[PDB]
RNA sequence: UUAGCUAGUAGGUGGGGUAACGGCUCACCUAGGCGACGAUCCCUAGCUGGUCUGAGAGGAUGACCAGCCACACUGGAACU
RNA sequence: UACCCGCAGAAGAAGCACCGGCUAACUCCGUGCCAGCAGCCGCGGUAAUACGGAGGGUGCAAGCGUUAAUCGGAAUUACUGGGCGUAAAGCGCACGCAGGCGGUUUGUUAAGUCAGAUGUGAAAUCCCCGGGCUCAACCUGGGAACUGCAUCUGAUACUGG
C-alpha cells in the first residue's frame, strides 16, 4: 500500500535522508507521491538535522498510508523535541 | 595624455623591370580617452618611416564620439566594404571583450565596457574604418531629444 | 463547463456520421509565419440534420466507433 | 501588386526624407492615419492632414533639424509576409528607448513605451529612430 | 530566401563528411600487414616513404604510414592503426602506431619518445 | 602538483621580484635579476600581444604559487562571483591559508608558509586546517598551534614580516603567534604593477 | 530516385463480448474512410526529464540518476 | 573506519609534449631533396632555430601527448543572421490550378493577436543565498527558474471569417 519512508540520498558514508510517501513496491530511490520531510542522521545537532512536515503525514495517515519503523521513531523524536 | 596604438603592419610589393619592390604599410589608431579617435595609415621603404606616418595621419583626421560614462549609448552597427561590424554597451565590470582591430579603437577611444563583434571579411584596415564610423553615426540621448524638439524624460 | 469546437463540415455522406474539419492559425515553431493547420474530426450526427458546408458546433464525448469520439451540439449556419 | 500599403507609407517618408523634401503625400487609411498620429506625437514629423473625402489623400510635413532629417531610420517590422506579435514582457525598444516601436493593440496604435505602461501587447509595425 | 520558401524546405546543414572512414569512429584499428613497402612521395619533396597496406578487422584495407627512421615490419605483422594523413602521399590517411603489438619502437630515440613508442632508457 | 625547481629563475624571466626568498639579500646579489635564464637571456622578447598576456597570468601564479588547473578554476570562480572579475581573483588568490599564513609572518616565503600549513603546524580558529587553499574568511583567527610555536623558522619569519609593509586587513600579535584576518583586502591595498585585466583577457579569447 | 492507400475497410442497425467505451466480434444495411496540411510504401529509431556546446537563437545528444514504454533464447499460446 | 597522539629520518614519491609562422620558448653538431618532419602554410642539395642528437628554454604536471568524437569559432543552411550582372546561384519564354499575399469604408464576429485569473508544468539537474565533511570535489535547506501547455473571463487596433 502507501507508505511513508526514508529514500536514501546523500552519499557513500554521509547518508542523508529524504522521508517521501510512496506506493511501497516501488523502489526506494524511485517513484514517490509527495515530500514530507527530511533526516541527517550526522547532521553537527549544532542546529537542525531533522524536519517533518507532520501535517501532511497525518493526512497520509488518515488515509491509511502506513509508517517505516524509523520514520515511526523520528515522528516521536520530533514529538518529544517540541 | 593622447593614446596611441598600432594595429597592423604589413608588407605589399610593386614589380618592376628590375623585379620587385617592398615596401611597408602601418594601421594606427590615436585616441584621448575620453570620446576622440582617429586612424591612420601609412606607406614607407622601411617599417619606421611607416608607424610613424600613420600617426601623423591618425592626429588629424580625429573625430568625436557621444560616449556615455565609458560606454555606448545603444547598440550599434557598422559597416565598411568587406567589414560588417557590431557593438553593444555593456554593464560596468566586464571590459572590452572584442577582437584586436576594434579592441584598440574602442580603448583608445575611451569606451570602457562594451561587447563587440566583426562579421565577414576581418581585414583590419576596413574594420576599424567600420567602427570608427559607427561610434560617429552614434547617436546620443541629448541630440535626439533636440532632433524630436523635446526635452521629456528621455532628457 | 462546456468545452467545444467548430469548423465546417466537409463530408456528410455517412449513415449518422459526419467529417468536421477545424481549421485555425499557427505560429510557425521556427520562421515565424502564421500557417493554416486543419485538425479533421469523425462527429456523430444522429437525425443526420447536418449538411455540407454547416458551420457545426460539436463536443467531445464517450466512443462512439473506431474513430468517433465526438458528437454534434448544433448546427450554426447552413447552405452557404 | 500594392499589398502593403504601410511599407508604402514608410518608404515615402524614407525616400522624401533622404531626398530633403518639404513634404510627401499618399493615398490615405486610418491606419496610416493612426501611424503618422504617433510620429507626429513623438516629434518625428511636423504635422500631417487628410483632404478629400471619397479619395481621401494624406499629407505629411517632413522635420529637419542641422539640415540633417529628423528621422535617421525608418523600417517595415510586422509585414504581409510575415506578421509579427509581441507581448507587454516581451516589447521591443529601439536604440535602447532612444527611438520607438510603433505597437497596434486592442486600445489603437501606440508606442512601445506607451503600450508598456498601459500593460499591452500588439503588432509591431516599424521601428523608427 | 522568402520564409515561404523556408517554410516548404527548411534550412538543411551538410553532413560532414570523415577522412578517416576506415576507423568507423574508433580511436585505433588492428590489422594484419597486407604489404610492406616504399613509395615516393608529391611535389615539391623526394624521399622513399615508409607505408603499408593493412586489411583491418573490420574489413576495410587501407594505406597506413610508418613513421619514425628505422622499422622492422613485415607481412602479416600485426599492427595497430591511428587516425592521421600524411600529406604529400595521397591516398594515405592514417598512421602506425609505433611500439604497439609488432611494431616495434623507433630506435634510439631521446626526443618525443612517446609519439614512437620508446620506454624512458635507463640513465 | 608543487613547482619544486630553481625559484630565482622564474623572477629572471618574469622581470620582476616575486619574493621567492626570504628578503635577507638583495636579490641581485644572488643572481642577474634583470636578465631571463639560459643562454639566451641577453636576448631581448619582441613580445606579442599573446606572450604578454601569458607572462602577467604567469606572474601571478608564480607568486602564489598555483599551478594552472587550480588557477584557471580560481579565474571562474571570480568570474561567477559578483563584482569585478579581476579584483575577485585577486580576492580569492589573497584569501589562501598559506598566503595569509605568509602575510602574518609566519613563514619567510609562501612556500615555507605553505610547508607549516600541511605540516599541521597552522591551526584556525583554534582547529587544524592542513591543507594550503583553505580559503580564509573575515574574523577568522590563523595561529601557531603550541607545539610549533618554538620553531625558530617562525621567530625569524616575524622579523623579516616586520620590516616589510604591514598589511591592514591582518592584526598580528607577534607573541601569541596568532593573527586576525580582519577582512578581504580591498585592490588597492595590492601590488600595482599586477595587470589582472590581462589575465581576465587571457581567460576570456 | 515512394502518389495514390483501404473489404472489418468507414459508418449504421442488432446479437455476442470486455472490468469498461469501441468493428472488439458477427450478421445485415449504407458506400464510405485516409491522402500533397504528405496518406501508402521505403530507410532509421525506444520517448522524456535532461546532457554537452553556444551570448543567444540554435546545433549535437538520450551512459551513469529519475519518469514512461517495450522485451526476457526465437516464433506462438493461453492457464493461475 | 574518520579523526587524535607518539617514533624514525629528506628520508620512499617527476614525468610528458613542445620551442619556423599561426604559438609561449634558440643555439651548436650530424645529415645533405637522403634519413626524415608535417594540424595548416611548408621544412630537407653544405650556416637547417622545421630532420636526428645535444645544451638551453617554454608550456603542463601524476600526468603529458597522439588518435577518435559533439558543439564552438563558421554570418560556412544566415529565424535571430547571407546571397544569385561579371565570383557558386534567375528556369530559354509565356499561360495558369493548388498555395502565399492582397487597395479602401462601415457593421459584425472574436479564430489569429493581446490582457488577466486558475490549474498544471514530478523529483533530481542548472542558477541564487545559506548549511555540513580540515578545504575542494561531494552532500544538503530554501528560493528562483521550468521562457510551456490547458480552461475560464475580457480587450477589438492589426490579420482571418
Ligand atoms: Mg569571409
Ligand atoms: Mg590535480
Ligand atoms: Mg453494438
Ligand atoms: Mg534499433
Ligand atoms: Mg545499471
Ligand atoms: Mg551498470
Ligand atoms: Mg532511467
Ligand atoms: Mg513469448
Ligand atoms: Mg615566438
Ligand atoms: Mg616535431
Ligand atoms: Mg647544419
Ligand atoms: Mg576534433
Ligand atoms: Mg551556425
Ligand atoms: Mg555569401
Ligand atoms: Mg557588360
Ligand atoms: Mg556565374
Ligand atoms: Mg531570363
Ligand atoms: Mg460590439
Ligand atoms: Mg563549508
Ligand atoms: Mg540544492
Ligand atoms: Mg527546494
Ligand atoms: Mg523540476
Ligand atoms: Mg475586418
Amino acid at each position: 500500500m502507501v507508505t511513508i519512508r526514508l529514500a536514501r540520498h546523500g552519499a557513500k558514508k554521509r547518508p542523508f535522508y529524504q522521508v517521501v510517501v510512496a506506493d511501497s513496491r516501488n523502489a526506494r530511490n524511485g517513484r514517490f507521491i509527495e515530500r514530507v520531510g527530511f533526516f541527517n542522521p550526522i547532521a553537527s545537532e549544532k542546529e537542525e538535522g531533522t524536519r517533518l512536515d507532520l501535517d501532511r503525514i497525518a493526512h497520509w495517515v488518515g488515509q491509511g498510508a502506513t509508517i517505516s519503523d524509523r520514520v515511526a521513531a523520528l515522528i516521536k523524536e520530533v514529538n518529544k523535541a517540541a | 595624455e593622447l593614446q596611441e596604438k598600432l594595429i597592423a603592419v604589413n608588407r605589399v610589393s610593386k614589380t618592376v623591370k628590375g623585379g620587385r619592390i617592398f615596401s611597408f604599410t602601418a594601421l594606427t589608431v590615436v585616441g584621448d580617452g575620453n570620446g576622440r579617435v582617429g586612424f591612420g595609415y601609412g606607406k614607407a621603404r622601411e617599417v619606421p618611416a611607416a608607424i610613424q606616418k600613420a600617426m601623423e595621419k591618425a592626429r588629424r583626421n580625429m573625430i568625436n564620439v557621444a560616449l556615455n560614462n565609458g560606454t555606448l549609448q545603444h547598440p550599434v552597427k557598422g559597416v565598411h566594404t568587406g567589414s560588417r561590424v557590431f557593438m553593444q554597451p555593456a554593464s560596468e565590470g566586464t571590459g572590452i571583450i572584442a577582437g584586436g582591430a576594434m579592441r584598440a579603437v574602442l580603448e583608445v577611444a575611451g569606451v570602457h565596457n562594451v561587447l563587440a563583434k566583426a562579421y565577414g571579411s576581418t581585414n583590419p584596415i576596413n574594420v576599424v574604418r567600420a567602427t570608427i564610423d559607427g561610434l560617429e553615426n552614434m547617436n546620443s540621448p541629448e541630440m535626439v531629444a533636440a532632433k524630436r524638439g523635446k526635452s521629456v524624460e528621455e532628457i | 463547463k462546456i468545452r467545444t469546437l467548430q469548423g465546417r463540415v466537409v463530408s456528410d455522406k455517412m449513415e449518422k456520421s459526419i467529417v468536421v474539419a477545424i481549421e485555425r492559425f499557427v505560429k510557425h515553431p521556427i520562421y515565424g509565419k502564421f500557417i493554416k493547420r486543419t485538425t479533421k474530426l469523425h462527429v456523430h450526427d444522429e437525425n443526420n440534420e447536418c449538411g455540407i458546408g454547416d458551420v457545426v458546433e460539436i463536443r467531445e464525448c464517450r466512443p462512439l466507433s473506431k474513430t468517433k469520439s465526438w458528437t454534434l451540439v448544433r448546427v450554426v449556419e447552413k447552405a452557404v | 501588386s500594392m499589398q502593403d500599403p504601410i511599407a508604402d507609407m514608410l518608404t515615402r517618408i524614407r525616400n522624401g526624407q533622404a531626398a530633403n523634401k518639404a513634404a510627401v503625400t499618399m493615398p490615405s487609411s486610418k491606419l496610416k492615419v493612426a501611424i503618422a498620429n504617433v510620429l507626429k506625437e513623438e516629434g518625428f514629423i511636423e504635422d500631417f492632414k487628410v483632404e478629400g473625402d471619397t479619395k481621401p489623400e494624406l499629407e505629411l510635413t517632413l522635420k529637419y533639424f542641422q539640415g540633417k532629417a529628423v528621422v535617421e531610420s525608418i523600417q517595415r517590422v510586422s509585414r504581409p509576409g510575415l506578421r509579427i506579435y509581441k507581448r507587454k514582457d516581451e516589447l521591443p525598444k529601439v536604440m535602447a528607448g532612444l527611438g520607438i516601436a510603433v505597437v497596434s493593440t486592442s486600445k489603437g496604435v501606440m508606442t512601445d513605451r506607451a503600450a508598456r505602461q498601459a500593460g499591452l501587447g500588439g503588432e509591431i509595425i516599424c521601428y523608427v529612430a | 530566401a522568402t520564409v515561404n520558401q523556408l517554410v516548404r524546405k527548411p534550412r538543411a546543414r551538410k553532413v560532414a563528411k570523415s577522412n578517416v572512414p576506415a576507423l568507423e569512429a574508433c580511436p585505433q584499428k588492428r590489422g594484419v600487414c597486407t604489404r610492406v613497402y616504399t613509395t615516393t612521395p608529391k611535389k615539391p619533396n623526394s624521399a622513399l616513404r615508409k607505408v603499408c597496406r593493412v586489411r583491418l578487422t573490420n574489413g576495410f584495407e587501407v594505406t597506413s604510414y610508418i613513421g619514425g627512421e628505422g622499422h622492422n615490419l613485415q607481412e602479416h605483422s600485426v599492427i595497430l592503426i591511428r587516425g592521421g594523413r600524411v600529406k604529400d602521399l595521397p591516398g594515405v590517411r592514417y598512421h602506425t602506431v609505433r611500439g604497439a603489438l609488432d611494431c616495434s619502437g623507433v630506435k634510439d630515440r631521446k626526443q618525443a619518445r612517446s609519439k614512437y613508442g620508446v620506454k624512458r632508457p635507463k640513465a | 602538483a608543487r613547482y619544486l625547481g630553481p625559484k630565482l629563475k622564474l623572477s629572471r624571466r618574469e622581470g620582476t621580484d616575486l619574493f621567492l626568498k626570504s628578503g635577507v639579500r638583495a636579490i641581485d646579489t644572488k643572481c642577474k635579476i634583470e636578465q631571463a635564464p639560459g643562454q639566451h637571456g641577453a636576448r631581448k622578447p619582441r613580445l606579442s600581444d599573446y606572450g604578454v598576456q601569458l607572462r602577467e597570468k604567469q606572474k601571478v601564479r608564480r607568486i602564489y604559487g598555483v599551478l594552472e588547473r587550480q588557477f584557471r578554476n580560481y579565474y571562474k570562480e571570480a568570474a561567477r562571483l559578483k563584482g569585478n572579475t579581476g579584483e575577485n581573483l585577486l580576492a580569492l588568490l589573497e584569501g589562501r591559508l598559506d598566503n595569509v599564513v605568509y602575510r602574518m609572518g609566519f613563514g619567510a616565503t609562501r612556500a615555507e608558509a605553505r610547508q607549516l600549513v600541511s605540516h599541521k603546524a597552522i591551526m584556525v580558529n583554534g582547529r587544524v586546517v592542513n591543507i594550503a587553499s583553505y580559503q580564509v574568511s573575515p574574523n577568522d583567527v590563523v595561529s601557531i598551534r603550541e607545539k610549533a610555536k618554538k620553531q625558530s623558522r617562525v621567530k625569524a619569519a616575524l622579523e623579516l614580516a616586520e620590516q616589510r609593509e604591514k598589511p591592514t586587513w591582518l592584526e598580528v600579535d607577534a607573541g601569541k603567534m596568532e593573527g586576525t584576518f580582519k577582512r578581504k583586502p580591498e585592490r588597492s591595498d595590492l601590488s600595482a604593477d599586477i595587470n589582472e585585466h590581462l589575465i581576465v583577457e587571457l581567460y576570456s579569447k
